[PDB]
């Protein structure tokens, strides 16, 4: 669709969908309305989700910010927070689009090898990903204690399970 | 493949059904779809922009506040 | 002086001071280094400070979000959050510069009369201001419980009292 | 006077002594205060910019979360 072409375009310039086109977009995926709410939960809270996840990695292992640590310098910590956001954003697009092909192709293919070459530790990535997964599921399922979402009451359990599977794809690729 | 260019899909979901509208960028802000829009762009996840060091401030916060739990 | 000219220029284009110019600038205000950290404590937390302060105004008086309350619609709530940020930013510049003349002249002079004409309730404004004052003093003194700031060990009590006086000027003008 | 222009002084305080520098914007970068910079701009406090509805998101949050205390 039009959003697929944005991913593959030379410049990535934004496309927009409203009105009848948005009605059509929602038909071709399951539970369209709850799905848009779920994507919104992720992207609207991207700073929070990334921050809590990377912070959880560090608090479980504070050596990471001591001298000789993998996110000791501001430059490295920021690169790690950036990478967590990149992954989260590919997951958000997977939930918007209903599949993980772009995540697997443009985010995950080659990434384990790159992190091995850089010395980015797999155990720290595993924890950041597992916290991000739990955090996103919490937001999607009314389990975010410091930030409630405005949505009609109901059951988003299937969408939480779907997005969980996209995170599992990240974890397995990077393990 | 992963291209090492830090580009990711930025998805933005708009719900302006309260009535206060942003700039018009597509048809359809009417009828049953009033106030709803989705945007996707494919661009670099930068450390900051427009003079705002967004990720640098997040990094400063982690160093000092990783022992805090913002989810409770 | 470089910064005074930004307040009065036709377009408000940014000015910047670093290195030896900044060393010279800090000679003209008391406790220059702590003062910069105190300003940073405000502006780097602007969203948090405004959100908590307007939220506390509402939680103590939820009639403000009932129909025909001062912030019933998103449009009005956003205007209120904007105004709180405007005020906070004028206070931050007062702390940077060591005086309140620009705050008084460009933010406060005429503001009570404008709010009377608009029907913006004075009691709600007073509470947003008093919470912003408390929050700012908390961050300056590193007594903020969810977000500490890294600074060299010491005492910022005098700068906290100074910023409190600038908030008091806002309160007195708007009462 | 208060000009109804919604303009305010945006102060930004930079400490980049860790060595990861932002864009050069001031000529003084050497000596004791190497890595330190203050910026002031006088501009409208807008509801959003660059497609990012900053204040609108804060407003949505108040309506649903005013009973929360993010300070503890
Ligand atoms: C911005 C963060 C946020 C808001 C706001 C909110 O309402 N919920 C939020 C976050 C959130 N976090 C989790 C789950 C976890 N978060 C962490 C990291 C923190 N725990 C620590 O020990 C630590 C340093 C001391 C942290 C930082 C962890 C470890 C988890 C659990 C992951 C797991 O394996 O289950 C959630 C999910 C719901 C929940 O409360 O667990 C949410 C929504
Ligand atoms: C972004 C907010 C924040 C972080 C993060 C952090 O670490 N500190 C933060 C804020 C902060 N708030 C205060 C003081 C007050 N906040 C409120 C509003 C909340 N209280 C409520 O009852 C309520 C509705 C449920 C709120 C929302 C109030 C009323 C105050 C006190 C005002 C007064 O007259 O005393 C501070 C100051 C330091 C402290 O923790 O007490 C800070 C830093
Ligand atoms: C789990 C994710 C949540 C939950 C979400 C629900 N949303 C429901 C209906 C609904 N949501 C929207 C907004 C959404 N659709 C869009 O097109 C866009 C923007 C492009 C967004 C932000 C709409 C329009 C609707 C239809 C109802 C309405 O007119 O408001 C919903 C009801 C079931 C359903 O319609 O499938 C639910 C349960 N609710 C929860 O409790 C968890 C936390
Ligand atoms: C390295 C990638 C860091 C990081 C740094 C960023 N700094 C950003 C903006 C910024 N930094 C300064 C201060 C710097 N410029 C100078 O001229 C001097 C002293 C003479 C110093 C100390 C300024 C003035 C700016 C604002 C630029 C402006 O007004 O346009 C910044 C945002 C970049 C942007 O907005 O394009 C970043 C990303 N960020 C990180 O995550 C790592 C740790
Ligand atoms: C209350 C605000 C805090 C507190 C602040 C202290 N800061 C001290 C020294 C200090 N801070 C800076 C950074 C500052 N100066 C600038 O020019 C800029 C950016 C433009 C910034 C962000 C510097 C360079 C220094 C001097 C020493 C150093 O390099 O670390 C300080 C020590 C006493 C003093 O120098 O007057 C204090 C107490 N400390 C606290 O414990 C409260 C919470
Ligand atoms: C009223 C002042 C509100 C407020 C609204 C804002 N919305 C902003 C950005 C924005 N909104 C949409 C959705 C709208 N445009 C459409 O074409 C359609 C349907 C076809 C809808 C439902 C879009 C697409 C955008 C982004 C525009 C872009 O990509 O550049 C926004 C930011 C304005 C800006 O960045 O220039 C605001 C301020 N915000 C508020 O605080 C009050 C409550
Ligand atoms: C955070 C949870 C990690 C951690 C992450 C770091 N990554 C670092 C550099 C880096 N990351 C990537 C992958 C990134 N680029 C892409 O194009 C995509 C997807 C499209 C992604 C996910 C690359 C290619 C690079 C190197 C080039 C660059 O910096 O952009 C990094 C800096 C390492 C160094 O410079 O020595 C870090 C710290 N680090 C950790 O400790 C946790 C586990
Ligand atoms: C929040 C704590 C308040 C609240 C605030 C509202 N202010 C509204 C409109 C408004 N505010 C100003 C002053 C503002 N403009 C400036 O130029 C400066 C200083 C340089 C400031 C501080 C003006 C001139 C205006 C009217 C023009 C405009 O909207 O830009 C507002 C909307 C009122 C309405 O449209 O009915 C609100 C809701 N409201 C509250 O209930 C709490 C107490």
């Amino acid at each position: 669709d039009a959003f697929s072409k944005v991913i593959t375009s030379a410049d990535g310039k934004a496309a927009y969908v409203g009105g009848a086109d948005l009605q059509a977009l929602k038909k071709f995926v399951s539970e369209g309305n709850k799905r848009m709410d779920s994507v919104n939960a992720i992207v609207s809270n991207a700073s929070c989700i990334v921050s809590d996840s990377v912070s959880g990695m560090v608090c479980e292992n504070p050596s990471l910010i001591a001298p000789n640590g993998g996110v000791y310098t501001n430059r490295k910590m920021a690169a790690c927070l950036r990478d967590a956001e990149i992954i989260l954003r590919y997951v958000s697009y997977s939930l918007l689009s209903g599949d993980s092909s772009v995540l697997e192709d443009r985010c995950l293919n080659g990434l384990k090898e790159t992190y091995a070459s850089l010395g980015v530790p797999a155990a720290g990535n595993a924890r950041t990903i597992s916290i991000m997964k739990a955090t996103v599921i919490g937001f999607i399922t009314n389990n975010s204690q410091q930030k409630k979402l405005s949505t009609p009451a109901g059951d988003c359990s299937a969408l939480a399970s779907e997005v969980g599977g996209y995170f599992d794809k990240v974890s397995s690729a990077l393990a | 493949a992963m291209r090492k260019d830090a580009k990711a899909p930025y998805v933005t979901v708009f719900d302006e059904r309260d009535g206060c509208g942003g700039p018009t960028k597509a048809g359809g802000n009417s009828g049953d779809n009033k106030g709803l829009c989705v945007k996707v762009a494919m661009k670099k996840v930068a450390y900051g922009e427009g003079g705002v060091d967004r990720i640098g401030e997040m990094a400063r916060d982690v160093f000092v506040n990783y022992d805090k739990q913002r989810g409770k």
